């Protein structure tokens, strides 16, 4: 997660080769999709990403604290200046292109520093599987547990969806 | 309406590959 | 073979919110009736404004199967003209008496022309190449 | 008119009519044109104008300005003194005190408006922790007595121990999967070729009855122009539908009369060089393949068309009871 | 009907969404399933999902002897257990 | 490997949260490249977590 | 970003003319390992054609 | 002599007795080889159709496919795209050592 | 409500007939709603 | 590991027990027979 | 039309400049197929000498066992491979190491408190309690009494911080090496960038 | 904990330079910036190694379970 | 498959399997998240699996993946690309995108492939490019009838189809025809491609090929796009900075 609320899970580990470099051959750590953001709208992401090149460099406390701030006086329009006091690329997108191909590509790519943070409840002792396993002594259906890794439950409103697609061989 | 204090001292840093120390 | 001939008259250059392909507003010389709306890469083929584009709708080239890369010692047809598109036309409309106007779609790139005597001799082909010199 | 509630109800609904106009104001000119880069090539609106991911509020409210944050159709709370935060004069008659957010969230948001914001978030949320059970026992409540009513082999709609609900499934024995082209008249005239021999008659109209249902419904198709200018109690009750005599699995061109008078609306209108011989016997014949399979649980699926949108239907206000509680009665 | 929490006689194990009739007869636990966490591939059919080596080395079926699977079935058997095309037990006759 | 933030509050310092940081910098890249990433999904770099990249116990 | 040059110049790449920047691990000079990777490609290239199409 | 038939196979599911039309299937690899053989085997002109595709990033696969106009199959394409690709990297080095030494 | 609907059904002293599929699954009989609506037979050729 | 107890039938083995997965046990050649539930149950 | 021929008459090597660490040279008229391909091998393809199984004999202070196991095969070895050879992990453990596969590693380090008056450099108060990389030292075994004579196996940046200690606490390792492909694990990488 | 060894995107190695910047405003006395620049200070995408790092392995150590006091 | 809350019959489905190595976690694709409405961020999906031979025809012909196209509560189609596979549909099928030969002869293959049942003809059948004289290319537009034209059976015409989208005219300049999407014997001739003909919208062309051809050529038709517009992302990419 990052500090805006963007959960997400590691969804494949990309080997670094086929992942695409930059100006200088800096590749990245966490691809995230540019398709999440419009129902989020979470810009504060979109400014820290530009502020972490703006404090990569420089060493005052960076005041992502807000509110001093107008719209004239607009923080990303207030320090938007120390992008054109060193000459950074003003709108932000940072040069990285593809690599598995070889080309520069459409879009110039958006690039930058986001602070990410790591979650407690990880999903690493989740799955089961069971081919025959143990019973139960009352019913001699399979036993019910987590440890003991037994008896998926098939409930009320499942047995009312496989009547639903007309069959009954998986059913039964 | 006076904005804040501008950091008194800038410097440029945002330059290019394959030089050192070429900007005078 | 040559099914229409004209020597046309560029009066707009749009780009137009794209990049590459420029919508063109070509009208006669010689008739004053015919108009061409026509959709070129103007990257590969740079038209400014008030050009003299000569447009040659063939339907063949002088029998094949496919599309092969071209290769050592064949003369085309295309040899005569400095840009050559494919494509086939989809829709006839007579936009009163006397002035049925075609539409070739070269794959995505639209084009409208509108004659009253080439009726005689467009058919609405998927085989129709369109060649322009200059 | 602060000490009412029904009064200062009229004096939000008449501020926020008047004010979301300004709304009208900057939508209207700056997001299409006043943008730093044009459509195909600016990323934010290639998403939301595609159908991709999010729309055009989400658009508006990153460039044009936030609007009114109204609470629960009405506007920003008020306290006992007439301010609505302490940052303002009591009383106050403004936008900005009504809690219309002039900014947006490209430049940020303000301290005041920044705060009646999160008034639109927290009464939000709480939709969520007070539905969760809703219609968990409606579903079960229907596919437990529409536990296995299922189509027979003559259509009718029966009950598992025979006693009978409906004649024809839901009038005119289609599944609803079928028939989302049956009635795109214009498209299966474009493509009659290749659905003639997807739906091909050649090794097929000698084992079915053809010529009977073709001359009955003529008769109800004459028959009906008679008594078409009539109340329902005075109506010509000697013939029936043809479906009632004729199984529409057997019979070519038996067909509920709200098909037929579709296809003859469309061959009457539309015929330009078309022909109607040629085009009869396929939309005669699709009317055919796409009937109900006897032995569909449409018991079940019935009882899934009530629980499955349900979900969505916790909504609250902006008289007549809406929604789950309206539809547990 | 008789004298903090008593026992559960016969019926009072009966009537319930919890206890015996509409739990183990409506609800029956099941033999060879498994579950996990999902995620997304474009890479593969529409009409796939894409299975880790851990549950194609449990989930079992039996296919039955014939004259045209014996080949795909020594070599199954051949496997065993820990190769993935494999058998993990054999039903004589 | 707990880093400071880069982009952070001038009420962070006060507050003394250097003591115990929570997370860490990564050069992140906004763009929609593979094809594996969506409905919020996220493909880290290998190379990153094979030289430690959020460790931890 | 310019108004004055918003179309007097255009940008663009050589599109073959490439520059590597090869930095180093310590083990090995960067010119080397340029060679360890082309020969590693004509060592890719030969233990294919070396092989046999056996179905 | 120990061949190692596991980094070749022509899949027959794919393949015209012509010989004209085939499909390899290579293990160990990835982009690597890919795009640099098949720009090595679209310079013959005999080759009407060349493109490879890896089919799942999780196991190292690789398949390649080669249509030609006929008198030259896949294999004898596959090959020359071979023979190249070894002198295709040797006219890398032996212009690279010759720009060493004149510093 | 399970035992309050078998006591008005004990004194009915009623023939269950084994067809609704929620009581069609508890003697474990092959469900009659779809494929268990028809009975497949086989015709041997031979005498 | 293991723990000792009667012999195995079966005309193989005389073969001592180790454990399978949370609801019963085998032995080392494999043959189970029947009698071995733990007399699995529940909790409060 | 292309022939081999005709890429040799107009393939140019622009070697700008070429450091011990950092080269930079410029190429014209390659197709982008090969030259990623260059990029593609250099990262992964090369191998390098790494260190792979970390047995300790005793982890006393504060940094783990795990990940100190990590850092020790993060050094980068100052040893050109065609001197080691691959392992073949198809045979056990006591034939999986030979003289000829792996160079053996080994540290020892007990910190203790020196007499020192304060305030106080905690290089000048304490004996050892930085671990660098310049103390990890080569053992030679089998056959390498002589082929590694001239080069002993030295981190190629000495300076790495392997761990601090403090008095009572020992770090006694023994770390085996070995060749490998990067593009298994991000310690065999031949590059930097 | 301890500095990393390696940069995580770019890669150089990194357990080098962590210990300039007492002696930077002690023994070299400048501003930030100034003692920010010199020593080989170069990239972005591995310069924050210098500013962000914590080295909590100090605070660890003054909790010995092995020394009097 | 069973998401565990199950409302309606399509949350329950049949697929095949497909096992990969090198993995961890089950792994589904995006289009069958319309189904479900799980989204991939911590659901579990209960993989239950069947043991006799009448349970192995009913999980491909009563209750696969591909009768589950239409669901009954409105006839709407529930199975679409989801969300960077429609916005590389503006950018593959625009006016701009050209392709070289290579790429053509690439974007094909990438995502069609003879050897796994996707092809008919046995042989990839092209098209003769828009432009021949002075650089030979392809249209974008022209690669989405190349996909159309191999995957539909060949005893078939092509497909027919006239319908719009959501972007409208003005957006891409003066007077350009791009929202009347014409489709004319399996060709593509005008208009770009969106949620409005392969998402969860009906009357598209997915929706318009579910009717012609049946159920298993609107399925394998997801299955090709859904891998045509990945093999050109990761050969093109899209973003969003700070720019827009």
């Amino acid at each position: 997660s990052s500090r805006h609320g963007q959960k997400g899970v590691c969804s494949r580990k990309w080997p670094t080769i086929d992942m695409p470099f930059s100006e200088t051959g800096i590749q990245p750590d966490i691809i995230i999709n540019p398709h999440a953001f419009p129902s989020r709208m979470t810009i504060g992401m979109f400014v820290e990403s530009l502020a972490g090149k703006a404090g990569a460099l420089h060493g005052i406390a960076q005041d992502s604290t807000p509110w001093i701030f107008n719209e004239d006086d607009t923080p990303a329009d207030y320090f938007g200046e120390q992008l054109a006091k060193a000459g950074y690329n003003y709108h932000g997108n940072e040069p990285m292109y593809s690599g598995a191909t070889g080309e520069e590509l459409r879009a110039d790519i958006y690039v930058g520093v986001v602070y990410y943070q790591r979650l407690r409840h990880m999903v690493n002792d989740k799955f089961q599987v069971r081919s025959t396993g143990p019973v139960n002594s009352l019913t001699m259906q399979p036993v019910k547990g987590r440890k003991r890794h037994g008896g998926i439950r098939v409930g009320e409103m499942e047995r009312d969806a496989l009547i639903g697609h007309g069959t009954s061989f998986l059913l039964q | 309406r006076k904005d804040v204090p501008k950091v008194e001292g800038l410097k440029l840093e945002h330059f290019a590959t394959g030089y050192d120390a070429e900007d005078f | 073979n040559t099914l229409f001939d004209d020597i046309f008259q560029v009066s707009e250059v749009d780009p137009g919110r794209y990049n590459k392909v420029c919508r063109i507003e070509a009208a006669s010389t010689t008739q004053d009736q015919c108009k061409l709306t026509l959709d070129i890469n103007v990257e590969l083929f740079p038209v400014a404004a008030q050009d003299s584009l000569t447009v040659t709708i063939a339907s063949s080239l002088n029998a094949t199967r496919s599309w092969r890369p071209p290769q050592a010692g064949d003369r085309s047809l295309a040899d005569d003209y400095d840009y050559v598109m494919y494509g086939t036309a989809y829709k006839f409309e007579e936009v009163s008496k006397d002035l049925i106007a075609v539409y070739y779609s070269f794959g995505g790139l639209l084009m409208r022309l509108e004659g009253n005597y080439r009726n005689l001799n467009n058919l609405k082909q998927e085989n129709a190449y369109l060649l322009i010199r200059r | 008119i602060l000490r009412d509630n029904n009064k200062s109800g009229i004096l939000d609904a008449v501020t926020s009519s008047k004010v979301n106009a300004i709304t009208s104001q900057v939508v209207s000119k700056c997001v299409p044109d006043g943008t730093m880069k044009k459509f195909p090539c600016n990323s934010m609106q290639a998403m939301a104008l595609s159908g991709a991911k999010g729309s055009n509020v989400n658009v508006s409210q990153i460039m044009c300005l936030l609007g009114q944050q109204a609470l629960e159709g009405r506007r920003v709370p008020v306290m006992v003194s007439g301010k609505t935060l302490p940052s303002f004069k009591p009383y106050e008659t403004d936008a900005m005190a009504g809690g219309y957010v002039k900014g947006r969230f490209y430049s940020g948001i303000k301290p005041q408006e920044y705060y009646f914001h999160c008034m639109a978030g927290r009464e939000g949320l709480i939709d969520t922790a007070v539905k969760t059970s809703r219609s968990g026992y409606l579903q079960r409540c229907l596919t437990k007595q529409l536990e296995g009513v299922h189509v027979s082999y003559d259509n009718s709609i029966r009950d598992a121990d025979g006693t009978l609900v409906q004649f024809m499934y839901g009038g005119d024995a289609i599944d609803i999967t079928k028939e989302s082209h049956m009635t795109q008249f214009e498209f299966c005239l474009d493509n009659y070729y290749a659905l003639l021999k997807k739906y091909n008659p050649s090794a097929l109209i000698e084992h079915l009855d053809v010529e009977s249902a073709l001359k009955y419904s003529k008769k109800t198709l004459k028959y009906r122009k008679k008594h078409s200018k009539e109340p329902h109690y005075k109506q010509s009750v000697k013939y029936d539908p043809v479906l009632a005599k004729y199984n529409p699995a057997k019979y070519l061109g038996s067909v509920s009369e709200n098909f037929q008078d579709k296809l003859e609306s469309f061959l009457d209108k539309n015929s330009k060089g078309v022909n109607e011989k040629k085009f009869r016997a396929l939309m005669q014949l699709k009317y055919m393949r796409s009937l109900i399979n006897p032995g569909e649980a449409v018991g079940i699926i019935a009882s899934q068309s009530v629980g499955e949108p349900s979900t969505q239907m916790t909504l609250n206000t902006f008289n007549v009871t809406l929604g789950i509680p309206r539809l547990r009665e | 009907k008789a004298q903090k929490v008593p026992i559960p006689g016969v019926k009072q194990a009966l009537e319930k969404k919890e206890g015996l009739f509409r739990k183990h007869m409506m609800g029956k636990r099941v033999n060879y399933a498994a579950r996990s966490v999902i995620s997304p591939d474009p890479n593969i059919e529409t009409n796939e999902i894409g299975v880790p080596p851990v549950f194609a080395v449990k989930l079992t079926y039996p296919e039955p002897v014939t004259a045209y699977n014996i080949a795909e079935l020594r070599q199954a058997v051949i496997n065993g257990p820990d190769k993935w095309p494999g058998a993990t037990q054999i039903q004589n006759e | 490997t707990g880093q400071t933030p880069i982009v952070k509050a001038n009420l962070y310092d006060d507050y003394g949260m250097d003591n115990f940081p929570n997370g860490f910098n990564a050069v992140v890249a906004v763009i929609s490249y593979t094809g594996y990433d969506m409905d919020d999904a996220m493909i880290i770099n290998k190379s990153a977590d094979e030289r430690g990249f959020g460790y931890g116990t | 970003r310019y108004e004055e040059f918003a179309d007097k110049v255009k940008l663009g790449r050589v599109r073959n003319h490439f520059i590597f920047n090869v930095e180093s691990a310590g083990a090995m000079t960067p010119e080397e390992i340029f060679f360890k990777s082309v020969r590693i490609l004509k060592n890719k290239a030969e233990y294919l054609k070396n092989c046999p199409i056996t179905q | 002599e120990e061949p190692d038939r596991e980094k070749i196979k022509l899949l027959t599911q794919a393949t015209s007795e012509d010989g004209t039309s085939a499909s390899f299937q290579i293990v160990e690899e990835d982009h690597t080889l890919g795009n640099a053989l098949r720009y090595v085997i679209m310079k013959n002109p005999d080759v009407e159709f060349c493109g490879y595709s890896i089919p799942h990033p999780s196991e190292n696969l690789l398949n390649i496919r080669i249509q030609t106009y006929g008198e030259t199959t896949a294999v004898d394409a596959l090959q020359k795209g071979l023979k190249d690709l070894m002198d295709l990297c040797d006219v890398v080095e032996s212009k690279f050592t010759e720009k060493i030494k004149s510093m | 409500t399970t035992c309050q609907f078998l006591t008005k059904a004990v004194l009915d002293n009623e023939r269950e007939q084994l067809d609704s599929p929620s009581a069609r699954i508890v003697v474990g009989k092959l469900n009659n709603v779809g494929t268990g609506s028809f009975d497949v037979l086989a015709k041997v050729p031979n005498a | 590991t293991f723990i000792r107890g009667p012999i195995c039938g079966t005309d193989n083995c005389p073969s001592r027990l180790w454990r399978i997965i949370d609801g019963r046990r085998t032995c080392q050649y494999g043959h189970v027979m029947e009698g071995d539930v733990e007399f699995n149950d529940d909790e409060d | 039309e292309w022939n081999v021929e005709k890429f040799k008459k107009d393939f140019e090597v622009n070697i700008s400049s070429l450091d011990a660490r950092e080269a930079n040279f410029d190429l014209i008229n390659i197709d982008t197929s090969i030259a990623n391909a260059f990029r593609r091998i250099m990262i992964s393809e090369v191998p390098s000498v790494a260190a792979e199984y970390v047995y300790f004999f005793n982890n006393t202070s504060v940094i783990q066992d795990e990940v100190l196991a990590h850092r020790i095969g993060l050094v980068p070895l100052k040893v050109d491979p065609d001197m080691l050879t691959w392992v073949d992990s198809n045979l056990p453990d006591d034939e999986k190491f030979t003289d000829e596969n792996t160079i053996v590693l080994s540290l020892n380090v007990k910190c203790t408190r020196n007499p020192d008056a304060p305030s106080t450099d905690p290089k000048e108060l304490y004996n050892n309690a930085h671990v660098y990389a310049r103390d990890l030292k080569f053992e030679p075994q089998g056959r390498q009494s002589t082929t590694f004579a001239d080069c002993p196996v030295v981190p190629a940046d000495p300076d790495i911080l392997l761990a601090k200690l403090r008095p009572g606490q020992e770090i006694s390792l023994k770390a085996h090496c070995i060749l490998g492909i990067g593009g298994d694990h991000a310690k065999f990488s031949p590059v930097s960038t | 904990m301890i500095v990393p060894v390696r940069c995580f995107s770019c890669g150089k190695v990194v357990g080098d330079k962590w210990e300039s910047y007492l002696n930077l405003l002690q023994e070299d006395e400048l501003d930030e910036g100034t003692a920010l620049s010199r020593l080989g200070l170069k990239r972005y995408c591995c310069r924050r190694m210098i500013l962000t790092h914590v080295d909590l392995i100090e605070k660890f150590l003054r909790y010995n379970p092995l020394e009097k006091r | 498959m069973n998401r565990q809350p199950t409302l309606h019959k399509a949350s329950m489905m049949g697929h095949k399997v497909r096992v990969l190595p090198n993995e961890k976690t089950l792994r589904l694709h995006y289009a069958n998240t319309g189904a479900y409405n799980a989204d991939f961020d911590g659901d579990e999906m209960n993989m239950h699996f069947p043991q006799n031979e009448n349970a192995r025809a009913e999980a491909l012909n009563l209750a696969n993946t591909d009768s589950q196209y239409l669901t009954p509560t409105s006839g709407s189609p529930v199975r679409g690309l989801i969300q960077d596979h429609i916005s590389a549909g503006v950018w593959l099928t625009s006016k701009d995108s050209f392709f070289t030969r290579e790429q053509y002869q690439q974007y094909i293959y990438g995502c069609i492939r003879p050897e796994d049942g996707h092809t008919t003809r046995s042989k990839i059948v092209t098209l003769p490019p828009t432009i021949f004289k002075p650089y030979p290319l392809w249209t974008g537009k022209q690669i989405i009838t190349t996909v159309l034209l191999n995957v539909t059976p060949p005893d078939m015409p092509g497909i027919n189809l006239i319908s719009k989208n959501k972007i409208k005219n003005e957006y891409w300049g003066k007077g350009s025809l791009e929202n009347e999407v014409l489709f004319k014997d399996g060709a593509l001739l005008c208009g770009i491609l969106d949620k409005s003909q392969y998402g969860a919208s009906k009357y598209g062309i997915v929706h318009s090929l579910h009717e012609v051809y049946g159920p298993e050529v609107a399925a394998k038709v997801l299955s090709v796009l859904g891998r045509l517009f990945t093999n050109y992302i990761t050969a093109t990419a899209f973003t969003c900075g700070m720019d827009d």
